[PDB]
């Protein structure tokens, strides 16, 4: 399977634009938090059945599937969030209907600081130009590179990884610039990584905290999710 | 739940 | 400045091995946490003048220094380990006379697990049979990447041109250095998540009375020195 | 002190 074909198994997989049905209006404490926690849960539905359409998923080990998806499933909402609100400074697009701003975030303690890396990282994802084949080659690599018969999987995943690490330098090349550049833009691109996982841990940690302070509506998905993680 | 989501469709 | 200077810079700008003696008797959860945090304040101080060396880092605003430092130091203490440990499998090389096994992970509730980390990337490394030169590189990505702004910015193209140039004198295919550029990278996201378990590690320890943590140690691990 | 190591050293 070439890299262009891969990377169009990838654009297939992507999951539905999702809203969470939030008639429009000004926004809490309480709103914009139970209004996350609903969004994360529906996309975590569809998160699942994106990583099944990446092929070779299926082929991994029960153990494998649930614990890359246990570990990244964060991650993976954020560089969603980030491609969302590209074309948009200064906001952040978690849906169509749960747009906010810096100032918004106030409201929320401990949400600010969060909010703040997520603009960051998008604002730098901006200025590179991210482009959507690129978008869809980390986000697979997020989920491939994101944890860590018996020995068989494991192989399946390196094999898997290498193939969508591939399909990016394939896209990179596409791009039609100077060499030099296309090894600087792939590095560029991938030390962003360290960013998306970093927002990951403290948007987890204030979840968590929120959790067990039971101001949150945790759905049973989104809840299982954020418990494999402090297990 | 994670589990009976990657086993159905 | 071109690449090879970069790198022959950073190679000169490298920090002297902190010699830190192993505890007469075998671990106790107390003394394995007495040698971690004694080593780690010992190898801050060198950090800083590690960085003080890099092309550029002093021409960022005091602010941005530190704020690369409070972010990245565990980070770089990591990278440090895992490329003193690569030429020797099963083990954790914190230093030339402390040499952990995974076992004595188990005298210290909670830190096995990062063993496990630190072993399982380092075997990655080991895999990928990472080069001096591309490793120092790394490091000072690490440091410059855990983000004047635009000094920035340039201070990390320099240092990847770097890479890219140290990734290239290896001789491979163009399309197999785009990959193994892409390799090594990749492993950052496990450094830095093994980071913020230790960290998040050391801070319980602390709370915990486990084991007292220094001027310097508890400055770094707060962040917020600047307030 | 971070701040002394970098600029008073
Ligand atoms: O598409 C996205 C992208 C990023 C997201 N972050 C959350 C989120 C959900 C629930 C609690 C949180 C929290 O307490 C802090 C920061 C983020 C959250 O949902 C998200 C959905
Ligand atoms: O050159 C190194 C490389 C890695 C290190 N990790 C520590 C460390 C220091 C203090 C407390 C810890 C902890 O609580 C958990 C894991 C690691 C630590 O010191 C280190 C020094």
């Amino acid at each position: 399977l070439s890299p262009e074909q891969l990377v169009l198994t990838l654009l297939e997989a992507e999951p539905p634009h999702v809203l969470i049905s939030r008639p429009s209006a000004p926004f809490t404490e309480a709103s914009m938090m139970m209004s996350l926690t609903k969004l994360a849960d529906k996309e975590l539905v569809h998160m699942i059945s994106w990583a099944k359409k990446i092929p070779g998923f299926v082929e991994l080990s029960l153990f494998d599937q649930v614990r890359l998806l246990e570990s990244c499933w964060m991650e993976v909402l954020m560089m969603g969030l980030m491609w969302r609100s590209i074309d948009h400074p200064g906001k952040l697009i978690f849906a169509p209907d749960l747009v906010l701003d810096r100032d918004e975030g106030k409201c929320v303690e401990g949400i600010l600081e969060i909010f703040d890396m997520l603009l960051a990282t998008t604002s730098r994802f901006r200025e590179l130009k991210l482009q959507h084949k690129e978008y869809l080659c980390v986000k697979a690599m997020i989920l491939l590179n994101s944890s860590m018969q018996d020995a068989d999987s494991s192989r399946k995943l390196a094999h898997l990884l290498n193939a969508v690490t591939d399909a990016l330098v394939w896209v990179i090349a596409k791009s039609g610039i100077s060499s030099q550049q296309q090894s600087m833009r792939l590095a560029n691109l991938l030390m962003l990584l360290s960013h998306v996982r970093h927002a990951s841990n403290k948007g987890m940690e204030h979840l968590l905290n929120m959790k067990c302070k039971n101001v949150v509506p945790v759905y049973d998905l989104l809840l299982e999710m954020l418990n494999a993680h402090v297990l | 739940k994670l589990v009976q989501l990657l086993t159905t469709t």
